[PDB]
RNA sequence: CCAUGAUAAGGAUUAUAAAUUGAAAGUGUUAAUAUCAUAAUCAAAAUUUAUUAUUUAUAUUAAAUAUGUAUGUGUAGAUAAAAUAAGAA
């Protein structure tokens, strides 16, 4: 949710926190694991797609 | 993807540098100024700051001052008289030969900010403590007002035989 | 307040008579009216600029309708527009170019009738004459060039140029 | 005639808080609203700012819209009523005639044969007098009848 | 065009601009005249014909005369054709009157809200159910006022659900 | 009406020029020859008018226009003598002399030292002035790279002109002639002048209740569905409605029986099918363009072919396209356009069931165009009902059983006999098929990859509100329902005090329009404007950010380049 | 521009009113703005009281005309009503310079100035 | 112009610094393009809608040779990641390349995933002039 | 009008460079990124300050009675739901109804920095002690 | 009071030479005389100041009396001490305002604006909610949230 | 790319009445000197240029894509504008 009508709805379940890596002091993001590699999708294109 | 342990370009780059002072051209030093208060001189702080008295205050006032007329409270309203009192004795002739200075011509081109600063320095130096032209103390006789509570309508039971 | 709109069928009233719903129904199929479902109730303003005496600016009309989110890409406003065709747009697309009166005729045309042969315009005449003028002083400060070489570097069987200085 | 603020005060040198003078984008403007067109402090032009927020016609527009707003708000919380459609022959004698669209004719007056000379858009009808006619189902009245005070009667403004 | 664009090239789409910029046609007629016997000798356009009339074109009407203005086409021949129909097809709904009464527009009344006179009973409805019930009310009030020190309304006749 | 106020015809020129006085004297100029030529005309026109009041025949024709309505004022068939109409004719033509020689008269007037063109008394034609077209152009006189400020200080406003005068004649009568010397003075106009021609004339137009005919509302309406954006291009017709004029006569029929079907009288029926004495099964007849039942061009019931015994040419199941194509009278690009079925799995039918006869072929019956069936009102009475049909009571009763009180009924059905029906569904409407027709090939390559359903949102989208945003959205946005909401007495019933008798404040029979002036979608969830300045300050709405745009204005670009593709006068007044 | 229709009231109970509204509201109750329409009244040593005033705008409207220069146009317009009715009054409302009309504009609105009006651009030494 | 940057540096003059109406300046250069916004993300520099389809330029229209740099307001696809094929765009000094696969990337226009403007000044095209006042910015060290 | 100069040519391996540099900027930007997206609903969850100006009425009012009382027993649950945030705040406020038309009017709220910081602030310097790294646009605690 | 911010302060002449647009709008003057009235106070200095401005206003577009050579300048120094003498009367009124306006604040529990003294309340220059986070002129720090002048209940 | 022309900016003593507070002395594009070369916007783009009035603390990103940075005692030097329906002696 954007800050305008619903901003306090948004939750930390929002949030891919397995993605990246944080530091345990500052409680802040330091890197980023790899987006692309491991990725697994059955659905690159939309379900309803046969190309 | 997978954030690098080094950035070769990107940390490599000259810092920009903070700025070393505020306001016009980032060059202003932080400093008492003009603008500056003193809250030791006098009731108001001086020069005074803007003031606006809107008509919602008016009645705020208003009420207020009804509340307090029949709660049979007389002292407030024996502050405010003597406040009045004291500041509003009619300031006496000056004497020939007695004007503000203005700023000196040929010291400084037309369109210079030593005009103001002047000004402003100038009324900071006088305050409402040392206006000597209006008669405010114990000394002076105020013809025109009562001098204490006995003599104001409140008191009126006094008054009769 | 928030309501349920609600419409009563003519029907179930005792006198029966012609709900104003309908009759704008009626009003959207004669000159056809795009309704839109999505039309807040809660929006109606007048604008007060123009549609009050009050303000120098009074066209009688609603000269903007006030939606501040209101663009050129929104396909509703792409219904109620004006299409470019036969507008000022064109009458600056075919009378305005850079020598007028190639708007009036064939440059062509005109100077093989009033005249007996094609003109030349008129910068390309001075460059002309003053090519006639300065070659009949200097010579060789110059230099041949051409649309096609293939004229000048394989020339007929006769062409002799006389040679000169 | 009203005396608020309808326009947007032009840009200029920045104004400052003081006797006769506000910052212009300053809360007290508006109704607050103006928070919506507020970039605030030392704003740095080179690199910094939202366009939209300084420009004088964009700036007027959502002023416009907000005065309309003001009016529209004013002029519903005026009304104390409904419209209420109502089939032609069971309506007041005064309404059985032919009447014009909004805009459409001249405005037009109730009814001047009997000397009532008034907008008929802007007459008002009580629902209590329509009670027979609105609620006819209910048998027994819902509203009780209204009470008329006698213009005859020696009451105490008559000094009797 | 008499001036410039009359007589060269560009006078032809010069020429056709201007027509299809003029290509705007307005039709009006009175609705004095559309009340006439009719051929059956019904009143063609009658008060309630003139009511549905007036609602059916909203704009397209003012000082008692319908206004219709055609520029759907290029052409002035066309939209004459286009103007015609419009009309024949407007007044052919807004006869539906001669119909019977169903078809009569309803007539918008501002109805007042219910006036102060007949707001005041509203303090009084449900009297005694409403004071027999405060008394009992009390009760509890009193009852509760003994634990603690203030006594909400949803302690007492004020129903919140928990969950 | 009588003297200045009104005429037949009236014309009126703009005339144009770059200076003002060039305008004020050319005005002069044709005023004085429309002066002269009007003097010309009007008067022969009134000699003309003279003579016929002087004396002269009637018409046969005008005669029989005089007298064609079955039912005059009277409320019988009217007979107008030649001696009355000849009495009415000279009415109006006494009319014409009065305005001819009001005209004439005023022609007279303006004499050299007396004339005065711009009072409509004082002479014909007359002049009215028009506001000056005055554009102000505003711009740099500087050429300069280096600074802005120079630029600005340098700044010239220079104005294009146009001047307007405008000359107005009204004639009591149209003549050919004066349009043609008026249409001409474009020829002999003055220096660099131009001018406009608003022609506004009198003309009779004719409304058939033939073509656009008076109806009852269908028994189904049509809501607000039919009226979205497109829906001008698809779910409608251009009107009129195609009504068939021609009619064929089923088996066991008679002339009156073929007429209380068509809904007619026996006498109009025998009238426009005059050529024939007796009517005989399976014949071709013609439908008095006054009938009530009339049918629309393919009714909105499709025609099915069944595969059945067909043909000799299995007299099993039918097989092959173009036998169809013959069966149905069609092409066969046609048959297949209809079935998207039947085109994809095989030509030969396989395994396919029907086919589905393109729209072309499709007849109406009156069986499947006209509402069996009508509602019945609270305060209905059987002759209420009856008057509305145009039935007799009678035939009203024997369909509906000899019920007197209608009151239990939601329904009466209806004669065959009646007059006045209820379409099924309105006529004007595109029938599907048609909409069909033009999609094809994609409704066929919906069944080819199975296509049940494309999602137009992400899964969990209502979750965020302001996120998802299609652009036919609106602020502010309205909120979901309430239950007891709508006014105090409710809202205490339900929820502050439960024992409460009134559930709901007295709620009038009547439709009561909360939004008003605005119509709004009944059944739909709405919001009333706000009161409440908090609410609105509060609420969700916007302000411009980007560029702002108009529909029309954006043709026209921006407040200072101000696109003008002719220079008529601000003021200029269409016609 | 203001244009003022005089009548005088023989019931003694006069009026002034502007577009259709009471002066008092018009002008808001701002007294030293009232006066102003009041002082032909007094200048032709009148009762206001015997005349009726009601003054129509025909310049740019806006939403409050309250404001000194156009109380003076206001004041202007009844005095020139005021003449017309009474013709003597001319000559004591001329003397007291009522009658006169001054000529004063805004500037032209104008590209060159900063804020349209009078304040050239900045200017810097090379 | 001052110095020629490129053809137009001999046709154009600058004017001072001069005002243009409202978001109309004549060259379009978005400094403004990659401008860090988190809540905003999604609708800043974006399509105004999340409803609408994705521009031409995310499509072979025709039949192609084939293309040097794809246009910059071509949205990074998913498929731009994974097949691991070349994707141009044309900036300053030549071109970007996007060698680096992320999924962070996808759904924003890569006229969003490339910075305008350098922090990183090559002196080499700068006159000694230019670099002098570079300096005076505090942006060249010396 | 001077002709103007021409401009020197690019240089050498720059292209190289600045591919490096944007290239490497961009996966700097997706930590950026991340880290604020983290920070800003980390922000939206956790409590806030009350935004309400209690110099004001009807706020100034004991908290024992009035406005508060209203609060503690009717909106609590509510108003704690919402953390506090200004905006949802302001609208359950509309939408009780006991002091309906004054939320706007009469009544007078922080502006809209100091309505944001956390809740347990004490000086105002925490306005300017949040994060920098950060690019929520003020949304970060 | 609903003017909260930070301000900047003029210098009393400058002030009193707005004349007829701000120091003597007569509105202005107006609501300063219903605020001493209400106080049971004699306006004694703001009737000097509206008698020496109406006349100010009244002859704002003629031309000063005829100026006689003098070695003396017994004229321009006279017409000088007239001058200071109204800019005095004028002083001590706008004093008087200022005053007044801050005292009866103290009364209506009401919060100027940033750095001004309410004479039995903030002696020190009241300040909440400013741009900086440090009192201005103590360069002490702000308390968040903004200091409370006045005991709770209204 | 050498290849003449021509219109800007720039307040310093003809005044009040029935009346204008903007000037000629020349600011890229314009007509006779020719003898290196195709450099021109139809989108989405790269800061070094003397010659430019921006929004400063109750509420703050919805339609062409629209600016992330500088809180620091109204604070150095030096600079800008105005006597025209306004109010200056
Ligand atoms: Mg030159």
């Amino acid at each position: 949710n954007r800050p305008e009508v619903a901003m306090h709805r948004n939750t930390v379940g929002l949030l891919p926190a397995h993605m990246w890596e944080t530091d345990k002091k500052t409680g802040k993001v330091k890197s980023v694991k790899d987006s692309v590699r491991d990725y697994q999708t059955k659905t690159p294109y939309p379900k309803w797609v046969q190309l | 993807t997978a954030t690098p342990e080094r950035f070769s370009v990107l940390g490599t780059t000259h810092p920009k540098p903070k700025r070393t002072g505020f306001g016009r051209n980032n060059k202003m030093r932080s400093k008492p100024s003009d603008n500056v208060a003193w809250y030791d001189k006098g009731p108001v702080e001086w020069l005074p700051r803007p003031v606006r008295l809107t008509y919602d205050h008016l009645d705020q006032l208003q009420q207020w001052t009804m509340r307090a007329t029949l709660d049979g409270r007389t002292e407030e309203f024996n502050r405010i008289r003597d406040l009045h009192r004291e500041w509003s004795q009619h300031p006496l002739m000056p004497v020939l030969g007695d004007v503000e200075p203005k700023f000196p011509l040929n010291l400084f081109k037309q369109n210079h900010r030593a005009k103001k600063r002047f000004l402003v320095r100038w009324h900071k130096a006088n305050t409402p403590a040392n206006w000597l032209w209006m008669p405010r103390g114990p000394t002076v006789v105020t013809p025109l007002h009562r001098t204490n509570p006995t003599q104001y309508p409140e008191n009126w039971k006094q008054m009769v035989q | 307040g928030v309501h349920r709109v609600g419409y009563t069928h003519p029907s179930t009233l005792p006198v029966p008579c012609a709900q104003r719903w309908d009759l704008r129904l009626a009003r959207a199929r004669i000159f056809q009216e795009y309704i839109e479902e999505k039309a807040p109730g809660a929006w109606q303003l007048e604008d007060e600029r123009s549609m009050s005496p009050e303000f120098k600016t009074f066209t009688g009309y609603p000269m903007r309708d006030m939606r501040p989110g209101y663009g050129q890409n929104l396909p509703d406003y792409i219904m109620k527009k004006r299409l470019p065709n036969n507008t000022h747009y064109e009458l600056f697309a075919r009378r305005d170019i850079p020598n007028e009166d190639n708007a009036m005729y064939g440059k062509y045309l005109y100077d093989m009738t009033v005249h007996g042969t094609s003109l030349p315009s008129t910068y390309r005449m001075h460059k002309d004459i003053n090519k006639a003028q300065r070659n009949d002083r200097k010579l060789s400060g110059n230099r041949f060039k051409v649309l096609c070489s293939s004229g000048a570097k394989n020339p007929p069987s006769g062409w002799e140029p006389i040679p000169d200085a | 005639v009203s005396t608020g603020e309808f326009d947007h005060p032009p840009f200029q040198f920045r104004q400052r808080h003081t006797f006769n003078t506000t910052p212009l984008h300053d809360a007290n403007r508006f109704g607050g609203r103006t928070a919506y067109l507020r970039e605030i402090g030392p704003v740095n032009i080179k690199k910094q700012g939202r366009r939209f927020k300084k420009d004088p016609r964009t700036v007027q527009f959502n002023v416009d819209v907000w005065c309309a707003q003001q009016t529209l708000r004013k002029r519903w919380k005026q009304r104390d009523w409904e419209v209420i459609e109502i089939p032609f022959r069971l309506v007041p004698r005064e309404q059985q005639r032919v009447i014009p669209e909004l805009y459409t004719d001249i405005p037009q007056m109730t009814d001047p044969a009997r000397n009532d000379f008034s907008n008929i858009r802007n007459k008002v009808y009580d629902r209590e007098e329509l009670q027979g006619v609105l609620f006819p189902a209910a048998g027994a009245m819902l509203y009780p009848p209204l009470q008329r005070v006698d213009k005859q009667a020696m009451t105490l403004d008559k000094y009797l | 065009d008499n001036l410039q664009y009359k007589r060269y090239d560009w006078q032809g789409w010069y020429q056709r601009m201007l027509d299809v910029h003029n290509r705007n046609v307005s039709l009006r007629c009175r609705i004095c005249d559309l009340q006439r016997l009719d051929g059956n000798g019904v009143q063609f356009v009658d008060m309630q014909t003139e009511r549905r009339l007036r609602i059916l074109a909203q704009h397209r009407v003012g000082m008692g005369v319908l206004k219709l203005d055609a520029d759907k086409y290029e052409d002035q021949a066309d939209n004459v054709t286009f103007g015609t129909t419009k009309l024949s097809e407007l007044l052919a709904d807004a006869r539906k009157a001669q119909l019977g009464e169903e078809y009569w527009p309803s007539v918008e009344l501002k109805v007042r809200k219910p006036s102060g006179q007949s707001k005041a009973h509203y303090s009084l409805i449900d009297n005694e159910r409403i004071e027999k019930r405060s008394r009992e009310l009390y009760e509890k009030y009193r009852d509760a006022k003994k634990r603690s020190l203030f006594v909400t309304p949803m302690e007492t006749w004020l129903e919140v659900k928990g969950m | 009406e009588d003297g200045i106020r009104g005429s037949e015809v009236t014309y009126k020129i703009v005339l144009e020029g770059f200076w003002d006085h060039h305008v004020m004297k050319l005005a002069e100029d044709v005023c004085m020859f429309l002066k002269d030529v009007g003097r010309q005309i009007v008067e022969e026109k009134l000699v003309a008018v003279r003579r016929l009041l002087q004396g002269g025949a009637v018409d046969p024709e005008l005669l029989a226009a005089f007298n064609c309505a079955r039912a005059g004022p009277f409320g019988g068939l009217d007979e107008y003598d030649k001696e009355e109409v000849a009495n009415f004719l000279r009415s109006d033509l006494r009319r014409l002399e009065e305005q001819c020689l009001s005209v004439i008269n005023r022609c007279n007037v303006p004499v050299p030292g007396a004339t005065n063109i711009y009072d409509p008394h004082t002479s014909w034609p007359h002049v009215e002035k028009l506001e000056p077209w005055v554009r102000m152009a505003e711009f740099w006189t500087s050429s300069s790279d280096t600074s802005f400020t120079e630029l600005e200080m340098s700044t010239a406003h220079y104005e294009f002109r146009k001047f307007f005068r405008v000359i107005i004649c009204k004639l009591p009568f149209q003549s050919t002639e004066f349009e043609k010397r008026m249409y001409d003075i474009r020829h002999w106009l003055h220096r660099q002048t131009s001018c406009e021609f608003h022609t506004i004339y009198r003309r009779n137009v004719i409304h058939d209740s033939a073509v656009f005919p008076t109806e009852h509302d269908p028994a189904t309406p049509t809501t607000h569905e039919h009226h979205r954006m497109f829906s001008f291009a698809l779910d409608w017709q251009s009107a009129p409605v195609n009504r068939l004029s021609t009619d064929t006569v089923h088996e066991g029929e008679s002339w009156d029986a073929v007429a209380q079907r068509l809904g007619c009288s026996v006498g109009e029926l025998k009238d426009a099918n005059a050529e024939r004495e007796t009517i005989e099964a399976g014949v071709v007849i013609n439908v008095p363009v006054t009938a009530t039942r009339r049918l629309t061009s393919f009714g909105a019931t499709p025609l099915v072919l069944p595969l059945k015994t067909t043909s000799a040419k299995d007299g099993e199941r039918i097989r092959t396209w173009e036998e169809a194509a013959a069966i149905l009278d069609c092409t066969v690009e046609e048959l297949q356009q209809c079935n998207g079925h039947a085109a994809l799995t095989y030509q030969k039918k396989e395994s396919e069931t029907e086919l589905v006869a393109p729209l072309s072929c499709w007849t109406s019956t009156s069986e499947s165009e006209f509402s069996p069936v009508e509602r019945v009102h609270a305060n209905d009475t059987l002759v209420a009902i009856a008057r509305r049909l145009q039935c007799s009571e009678e035939a009203l009763r024997a369909v509906n059983d000899g019920i007197t009180d209608v009151s239990g009924l939601d329904f009466v059905r209806v004669p065959p006999e009646a007059r006045r029906p209820r379409r099924l569904v309105e006529p004007q409407l595109r029938p599907q098929a048609a909409t069909d027709a033009l999609l094809a090939r994609t409704i066929a390559e919906e069944e080819t990859f199975k296509l049940k359903s494309i999602p137009h949102l992400p899964q969990n989208a209502e979750r965020f509100p302001h996120e998802y945003h299609t652009p036919t959205s609106r602020f502010p946005p309205t909120p979901s329902e309430t239950p007891a909401t709508q006014d105090w007495m409710a809202y205490t019933a339900k929820y502050l005090d439960k024992q409460f008798t009134i559930s709901a404040e007295p709620a009038p029979v009547y439709n009561v329009n909360k939004l008003w002036p605005m119509q709004q979608i009944p059944g739909k969830v709405d919001q009333t404007p706000f009161e409440e300045d908090q609410t609105w300050l509060l609420h969700s709405i916007p302000v411009q950010q980007l560029e702002m745009h108009h529909h029309e204005k954006d043709l026209q670009d921006l407040p200072f380049i101000n696109h003008e593709q002719f220079p008529r006068s601000l003021e200029w007044n269409a016609p | 521009h203001f244009t003022a229709l005089l009548r005088e009231n023989r019931d003694h109970n006069g009026i002034i009113t502007v577009m259709g509204k009471p002066l008092s509201l018009v002008l808001d109750n701002k007294a030293w703005l009232m006066e102003m329409v009041l002082m032909p009244f007094d200048e032709a040593n009148l009762d206001y009281r015997d005349f009726d005033a009601h003054i129509v705008s025909e310049g740019h409207a806006m939403p409050s005309i309250a404001n000194e220069i156009a109380a003076f146009a206001l004041r202007m317009a009844v005095a020139n009503a005021l003449v017309k009715l009474i013709p003597l009054t001319r000559i004591p409302l001329k003397k007291s310079g009522l009658l006169s009309v001054d000529r004063r504009r805004e500037r032209g609105q104008f590209p060159g100035y900063l804020d349209g009006k009078k304040v050239k651009r900045r200017f810097a030494k090379r | 112009l001052k110095i020629a940057k490129s053809a137009f540096g001999f046709y154009l003059a600058r004017r001072g610094q001069r005002k243009y109406p409202f978001l109309r300046r004549p060259h379009i250069k978005n400094t403004h393009s990659m401008n860090p916004s988190a809540p905003y993300f999604w609708s800043f520099m974006t399509a105004k809608s999340q409803m609408a389809f994705l521009p031409e330029e995310n499509y072979i229209t025709g039949d192609w040779t084939g293309k040097f740099f794809v246009s910059k307001r071509q949205v990074y696809t998913l498929q731009h990641a994974t097949s691991g094929a070349k994707v141009r765009v044309k900036s300053f000094p030549s071109i970007f390349e996007f060698n680096s696969p992320s999924r962070w990337n996808i759904g924003k226009e890569m006229n969003t995933l490339t910075k305008p403007r350098m922090d990183l000044i090559d002196e080499q095209m700068l006159t000694k002039k230019q670099r002098l006042d570079y300096v005076r910015a505090g942006l060249l060290p010396k | 009008w001077a002709k103007p100069k021409k401009r020197p040519k690019v240089g050498q391996g720059f292209h190289e460079k600045a591919q490096k540099w944007r290239e490497e900027y961009l996966l700097d930007r997706h930590r950026a990124l991340a880290d604020s997206l983290r920070a800003y609903v980390e922000f939206s969850t956790s409590k806030r300050v009350e935004p309400w100006d209690a110099r004001f009425k009807p706020f100034d009012r004991i908290e024992k009675d009035g406005v508060y009382v209203l609060m503690r027993y009717m909106m609590e649950e509510k108003l704690q739901l919402c953390n506090y945030h200004h905006r949802p705040v302001k609208r359950l406020f509309c939408n009780i109804g006991l002091m309906g038309p004054q939320i706007t009017t009469k009544a007078r709220w922080k502006p809209y920095r100091f309505a944001t910081n956390p809740a347990g602030t004490s000086k105002a310097e925490r306005m300017y002690q949040r994060d920098k790294t950060v690019y929520t646009h003020g949304h970060n605690d | 009071n609903t003017f909260l911010t930070s301000s900047v302060a003029t210098p009393p002449i400058s002030v009193i030479r707005t004349g007829p647009k701000w120091w003597a709008d007569p509105e202005r003057m107006v609501r300063q005389k219903l605020m001493y009235f209400t106080l049971g106070v004699d306006q004694l200095p703001l009737r000097r100041t509206a008698v020496i401005q109406r006349d100010l206003q009244r002859f704002h577009m003629c031309k000063p009396p005829p100026r006689v050579g003098d070695s003396t300048g017994y004229k321009r120094s006279r017409a000088a001490q007239l001058n200071t003498w109204y800019r005095r009367i004028q002083y001590q009124e706008y004093h008087m305002q200022h005053l007044f306006t801050r005292h009866v604040w103290g009364l209506l529990r009401v919060y100027p604006g940033n750095t001004t003294k309410i004479q039995g309340k903030a002696d020190d220059g009241y300040v909440g909610y400013d741009s900086v986070p440090f009192h201005r002129y103590n360069r002490a720090p702000l308390p968040f949230p903004a200091r409370e002048l006045y005991e709770r209940r209204k």
